[PDB]
DNA sequence: ACAGATTTTATGTTTAGATCTTTTATGCTTG
DNA sequence: CAAGCATAAAAGATCTAAACATAAAATCTGT
């Protein structure tokens, strides 16, 4: 009878053996070409018209922010470009002018990346804002240092003048590695600080399920509707589309493949050496993660690279490896005995696919 | 590198050197940018002073709440208990948010150590005990200015170590979240610390739901042990209605007769207050502040709240206000009907004080009373107590007699208040997605200039067009049939003509000559749209080894 | 069939149930009693068992003594010996 | 020797040896009993710990003047049997009979009950100046026997629980004592009969502060858990037969968020729209989950958004029922099929 | 340049997160 | 419909890597 009610759902709650193999074959290159052609040619002018219409709402957003209201953007389409345009070009220069010189720093946090880690985000926030250290007594018995430091920051900032010193853009607040309770609790405690501004964007329908009473209070959101039907080119980059994204959606290997496709020939060669050494170690030791016990030693890697004329010494290797570390394609830690270890956190099957799809073509 | 491929990367924008004196203000010139800058500056300063005036009283009320609850719980903690030192007294804080600094009074002969435990910091009994003993040792050593192992024997040796009596007070921050097996084991462990005759223990359970769950979960022996001394204390911001009334009265005084509260606005306040109890006062403050700032933002006449600027009326102001419905139904004309302060607030305050001093009635909502008075059925709210029958004669109130209240009022007729604080999230998404016509503006002035002036009008955006079929689809959907229907709904020749419209690219035209170019560009669009739906949660996929079927998750409305 | 037996209420049989499972007459659904060594015991201590979070009424147990042995033990003169077999 | 210097059993062997050698000037052989009273009551217990203490005595010097003998104390008789092949001498302690436990309670509590200040205050207030210690002992013994005969079937033979019940019920019993009552044993039983029938060991002296929307969410969650999905459309057509196995006795089933929302909309009364799911509904649901009322089906690090997480109600029938009457919404109506 | 301050090697101690394996709650399916 | 048959997902054994932690020897810093 009905289709858009609970009665309609109950009515709707009660076969062709054709897969996509018989469907027209799709190649990734032509897929990207056609999708790109459609993205910036389909509804360009209406999209710019809507963007200009909703840009005039920016002073209202700034006024809401300057009164202790963390701001959220929800709606269909990609708000990444819109929210970045709002925060970087309009919010920061205007707040810098109003506070008085230098612009207010803008920490933009890509939440669609499954490799986003809360430790690194707080490392950036404490490198930029530079809060006071917590005393030994305040550390408590093995308590989480991030949350305790944030609570100390709240205590310190309850008395400072109410002028914004940072805006923390949060793209795709309901993404794969940003929806987990730990990072959400961090953001919940962080947003109470008046001196920082939390502008975020959500996409999932059940996104408000992530916030309890306390977290909703600490966020203190003011929901705003933005819907411009943008095609979300950047969001889809980190996950595969040929397999529709149904498999390894949160793996993060597709983003690594995209970034490594055209990075540098020598970086690709040394990454191939590291990957091959990791597979050899896995074979020496079922699909398992590339943990530390299977990784490659830093001295061993330097010797192997020197044998292949990739990196002559420690300095160049470390300098060019910091780029991979910052993008989470690899990790460097220290073993229990003190030996340095470099490893790739990708699954052995994912590592083999990466080796045989981009690395092996040279 | 590509910054979009990064994560959590800071950016320092290069602010322009161009600047002015006082162009930097969030408030914008209303009435098509015709108002002068002085009016905007005056609006800004009056908003700031009024916001400070309101929030000062709000902070005073909040601090009063915290001080009163702390004093009451501290008084109940000791209460001059003559009970024999064979059990520990327990205080169940009914429905208490775990945000309070329980202060322990300093005693000359007894240390008073507050040990706070949380579900995150209590995986099991041994860690409960180690954290508690570490906190005890640290606090005792800090007060008192070799080492001892972290176990219960530290309590045994406390009199010998520090030459003083002990009083440990356990504050369980979230007693509902802790799995009650380890909490019960920890309580039984603490029971073993009563053989010393120099240590007294006090337990505080920050219960949120009720004691029914505590009775159900805890062992019977533990409940029997607790029952020897328990004190059910009901601490909450929503209990007694004596604290929301103070904040609402503070707001009423900070708007005074200068502003008026619409009946529907207070009705919305009451409705949203009734749907939340754990955190009520903060939500009320947020709603009031948002309404106030919105009213000063999108209303041009807020600059004329005080009489001193009444003379600042200009031709545009009078021209706009001429279309006021109250004026049609009915400078110097406005002021003689503006400076008349509204007696509703004073009458409400007098009635509340009169009933709360000697009428011996306290359990009432000042918001509900104000809403009822605004409607005009004050008898229907004063007759429930059945005690002011002989006092109703002097409590009668003259009906509403006011004019030009549209320009000075707090209301939500454009729907911003409801859609900015409690929006219908999923409902808004579906409303925007089903009817995309009202979301994307339709333009025809520059369709000649654009390259796709004939295809934009005829067809619909891919994602919404797919959502149309998805809503018109069945519970379980084959991907093949869904794509077939989507392509059939797709015009054929127009897509090819659009492809031919670009001569710059060469791969596109190379693929254009292929007979099934349309059949594959439609497929590419379908995969993009289904991926977007999966990301947004509209659709879900069954076992990936089959991947031939999908299930609809969200239904419209 | 009938002197009169007081059918004890739910909240008064809960204590008998706790005593009975405390005397190791019942066991949890699939519960290992003591771990082999210290590492396994520590691992178990850090973990949170599902049966702990399930409410008290719905925790599924298992029996130490089958009904036939219960019949074999209880004396014939007892007043519950009629119901000791199906 | 610093007691914190021992971290492994070997260090304990070495420290005990070092302490015992420095006491070699003792004149005669001395045995020191170390009573590990409650060894099985350890919270970090494992099968491979007791035998360390069993074989500890082998590693200590044979000819030392001071010998340490262990006297353990366990309370499980299934932990003991694990080491039943060690053939270590043991003394098993059987439980107590009803007469035995009554006699023990009399012996250990008549003095304290007689010396209660409340009884003395009652006597001096009621002016009975003809009493002996024998009369007080008799009345205390009568109270102990009455409480035992009234609650032995409930409490078993545990002395601790009987002591708790006696401590709980003595004040009222002595408050119901007057002049001619004390000299008549049956008068107290016939006048204070309330105490000895219904036990009182619960915090409630003898529900949820949730919102209306949260209460309805809880009711809808329970309905989803304890109803078959294929019957949902037929039952909820608001605009071979039902099973009689009473599924309310079994563990709650796992449902999905969409079904919960649909049935919540179905059961919510019309106010003033069908209460379209908004921020408030989802926030209330999340607050219910963080109260451990609607438990999910995955371990920690929960992500509510993945299409692989399912919800199940985490309250028994009593709480949900009395919530239903708290909001005056019928609950034994949709379960009338299952009575 | 001599004692303090920092570092380097070397563990112990809890929390957060992983995959394997076993069992059993789901569907598929005739009348 | 149930049984059979299959795959699937909950509950937990078993484990590792990381955050948090202390400590003794050797190095690096200022008078």
């Amino acid at each position: 009878s009905f289709l858009d009610t609970f009665e309609g759902y109950f009515d709707q709650r009660k076969k062709s053996r054709h897969t996509m193999s018989m469907a027209p074959d799709v190649t990734r290159e032509e897929f990207s070409l056609v999708s790109n052609f459609f993205n910036e040619n389909f509804q360009k002018r209406p999209r710019q018209k809507l963007f200009e219409i909703q840009k005039k709402m920016f002073p209202q957003y700034w006024f809401e922010l300057t009164q202790g209201f963390s701001l959220l953007f929800y709606g269909v389409g990609s708000k990444r470009n819109f929210l970045e345009e709002f925060a970087i070009d309009y919010l920061s220069p205007k707040i810098a002018y109003s506070q008085l010189v230098n612009s207010i720093p803008c920490l933009i946090l890509n939440g669609y990346n499954p490799s986003c880690n809360y430790r690194d985000v707080f490392k950036e926030i404490t490198d930029l804002l530079v809060p006071a250290e917590l005393t030994r007594s305040e550390t408590k018995y093995w308590g989480n240092h991030v949350i305790l430091q944030i609570q100390k920051m709240i205590d310190f900032y309850k008395n400072q003048p109410l002028d914004i010193k940072l805006i923390l853009v949060v793209h795709n607040l309901d993404g794969p590695s940003i929806r987990k309770n730990t990072f959400q609790t961090m953001l919940s405690f962080l947003s109470v600080i008046r001196q920082i501004a939390i502008v975020a964007s959500t996409d999932h329908i059940y996104a408000p399920l992530l916030w309890d009473n306390m977290k909703a209070q600490n966020y203190n959101f003011v929901f705003h509707d933005i819907s411009n039907f943008e095609p979300s080119t950047v969001e889809s980059t980190f996950q595969d589309v040929m397999k529709m994204g149904k498999s390894d959606t949160s793996s993060g290997a597709e983003g690594a493949k995209y970034v490594l496709q055209s990075l540098t020939v020598n970086s690709k060669k040394m990454y191939k050496l590291l990957i091959e050494t990791q597979m050899q170690n896995m074979g020496n030791l079922g699909p398992k993660r590339g943990t530390q016990r299977t990784g490659v030693e830093l001295k061993l890697f330097n010797h192997l690279c020197a044998a292949d004329f990739i990196a002559s010494n420690e300095i160049a290797l470390r300098s060019m490896l910091r780029e991979f570390i910052e993008h989470k394609m690899a990790n460097i830690t220290k073993n229990n005995s003190g030996m340095e270890i470099i490893w790739v956190p990708y699954t052995y099957a994912e590592l083999e696919k990466l080796l045989k799809t981009v690395l092996n073509t040279l | 590198f590509a910054d979009a491929q990064r994560s959590h990367y800071t950016v320092y924008p290069s602010l322009p050197q161009s600047n002015k004196n006082d162009k930097h203000i969030p408030f914008v010139k209303l009435l098509s940018g015709k108002e002068s800058e002085v009016n905007v500056e005056k609006r800004w300063e009056l908003y700031h002073q009024l916001h400070s005036h309101f929030h000062d009283q709000v902070d005073h009320i909040i601090d009063n709440i915290e001080a009163d609850l702390k004093a009451e719980i501290s008084d109940l903690l000791y209460s001059e208990t003559t009970q024999k030192r064979r059990c520990f007294n327990t205080i169940f804080l009914l429905g208490s948010d775990s945000t309070t600094k329980i202060e322990l009074k300093d005693e000359s002969s007894r240390y008073n150590v507050l040990i706070e435990l949380t579900p995150k910091e209590s995986p099991n009994v041994r860690m409960m005990l180690r954290r508690s003993m570490y906190k005890l040792y640290s606090a005792a050593d800090a007060e008192e200015h070799n080492d001892v192992s972290y176990d219960l024997s530290l309590v045994e040796n406390f009199k010998r170590l520090f030459g003083k009596d002990l009083a440990m007070v356990f504050n369980f921050k979230d007693v509902d979240s802790i799995n009650f097996n380890t909490l019960d084991n920890f309580i039984i462990l603490l029971k073993s610390a009563f053989k010393y005759d120099h240590v007294k223990i006090s337990l505080i359970f920050n219960i949120n739901t009720n004691l029914s769950n505590i009775e159900k979960n805890l062992r019977q022996s533990t409940i029997r042990l607790l029952k020897r001394n328990y004190h059910k204390l009901d601490v909450s911001s929503n209990k007694g209605f004596k604290y929301g009334n103070q904040i609402f009265q503070s707001f009423l005084d900070t708007v005074d007769g200068k502003l008026n509260l619409s009946d529907r606005f207070v009705e919305f306040i009451l409705s949203k207050m009734a749907n939340n109890t754990n955190h009520n006062l903060q939500l009320l403050t947020k709603m009031l502040d948002y309404s106030l700032m919105s009213y000063f933002f999108q209303n041009a006449f807020s600059v004329f709240i005080d009489p001193v600027n009444v003379d600042f009326l200009n031709d545009d102001y009078l021209k706009i206000l001429s279309r006021c419905p109250t004026f049609m139904f009915f400078e110097e004309f406005f002021v003689e009907f503006l400076v008349r302060e509204n007696p509703i607030n004073g009458h409400a305050k007098f009635v509340a004080r009169f009933l709360e001093e000697e009428l011996n009635i306290t359990n009432f909502n000042l918001i509900e009373l104000y809403h009822n008075l605004l409607i005009g059925k004050l008898d229907s709210y004063l007759d429930r107590w059945s005690a002011c029958k002989e006092y109703k004669d002097r409590l009668h109130f003259e009906p509403i007699d006011t004019i030009f209240q549209e320009l000075f009022t707090l209301d939500n007729r454009s729907g911003l208040l409801t859609q900015s604080i409690f929006p219908s999230y999923k409902s808004n998404i579906e409303d925007n997605l089903l009817s995309w016509e009202q979301v994307l503006p339709s333009l025809d002035k520059e369709n000649y200039d654009t390259l796709s002036g004939d295809l934009d009008k005829i067809m619909a955006p891919v994602l919404g067009q797919l959502f149309k079929l998805y809503r018109e689809a069945n519970m379980t959907i084959n991907i093949y049939d869904f794509y077939i229907a989507f392509r059939e709904t797709l015009p054929k020749e127009e897509i090819l003509n659009f492809i031919r419209k670009d001569p710059s690219n060469t791969k596109l035209l190379e693929l254009a000559e292929t007979p099934d170019a349309f059949d594959k560009v439609a497929l590419i669009l379908f995969m993009q749209a289904i991926f977007a739906f999966e990301n947004m949660g509209l659709i879900k996929f069954q076992s990936t080894k089959s991947y031939d079927l999908v299930e609809k998750c969200v239904w419209r409305g | 069939r009938i002197n009169t037996i007081k059918l004890w209420l739910k909240k008064d049989v809960k204590n008998v149930w706790e005593n009975l499972v405390q005397l190791d007459f019942f066991t949890e659904k699939s519960a290992v009693g003591l771990r082999d060594n210290a590492t396994a015991a520590f691992y178990a201590s850090n973990y949170q068992f599902q049966g702990t979070m399930i409410p008290f009424d719905l925790r599924s147990y298992q029996m130490q003594i089958i009904l036939q042995e219960l019949r074999r033990i209880i004396p014939k003169s007892n007043m519950y010996y009629s119901w000791t077999q199906l | 020797y610093d007691p914190l210097q021992v971290e492994e059993p070997f260090l304990l062997v070495k420290t005990l040896h070092n302490i015992f050698v420095q006491y070699e000037s003792l004149q005669e052989k001395t045995c020191l009993f170390l009573i590990l009273d409650g060894f099985d009551s350890l919270q970090d217990l494992d099968a491979a710990l007791f035998n360390k203490y069993i074989k500890l005595n082998e590693l200590l010097p044979k000819d030392s003047k001071i010998n340490i003998k262990f006297i353990y104390t366990m309370l499980e008789t299934s932990f003991l049997q694990r080491y039943s092949t060690h053939c270590i001498p043991t003394v098993m302690f059987p439980r107590y009979n009803v007469d035995e436990v009554s006699t023990i309670l009399v012996m250990s509590r008549c003095g304290e009950l007689m010396e209660d200040s409340c009884l003395r205050k009652r006597i001096i207030e009621e002016q009975i100046t003809d009493c002996t210690d024998d009369q007080f002992q008799n009345v205390a013994a009568n109270f102990i026997h009455l409480i035992v005969q009234a609650f032995h079937s409930y409490t078993g033979n545990d002395i601790f629980a009987l002591n708790d019940l006696i401590d709980f019920k003595w004040p009222k019993y002595v408050s119901r004592i007057t002049k001619e009552n004390i000299f008549e044993p049956l008068a107290l039983y016939k006048s204070a009969i309330k105490l000895f029938l219904s036990t009182d060991d619960n915090l409630s002296e003898n529900t949820y502060d949730l919102s209306i929307i949260s209460k309805y969410l809880l009711i809808a969650s329970y309905i989803c858990s304890y109803l078959e999905p294929r019957y949902d459309a037929s039952i909820f057509s608001r605009k071979r037969k039902k099973k009689e196995v009473n599924p309310r006795y079994l563990q709650p089933s796992l449902f999905a968020i969409e079904r919960l929302l649909a049935i919540f909309q179905a059961i919510f009364p019309i106010q003033g729209s069908l209460m379209k799911a908004n921020i408030e509904v989802f926030q209330n649901l999340s607050e219910l989950h963080t109260l451990k009322l609607i438990a999910t089906t995955m371990n920690k690090n929960i992500d509510y958004l993945s299409p692989k997480v399912r919800w199940k109600v985490n309250v028994p029938w009593e709480i949900i029922k009395e919530i239903s009457e708290s909001v005056h919404f019928n609950i034994s109506d949709y379960f009338s099929d299952i009575h």
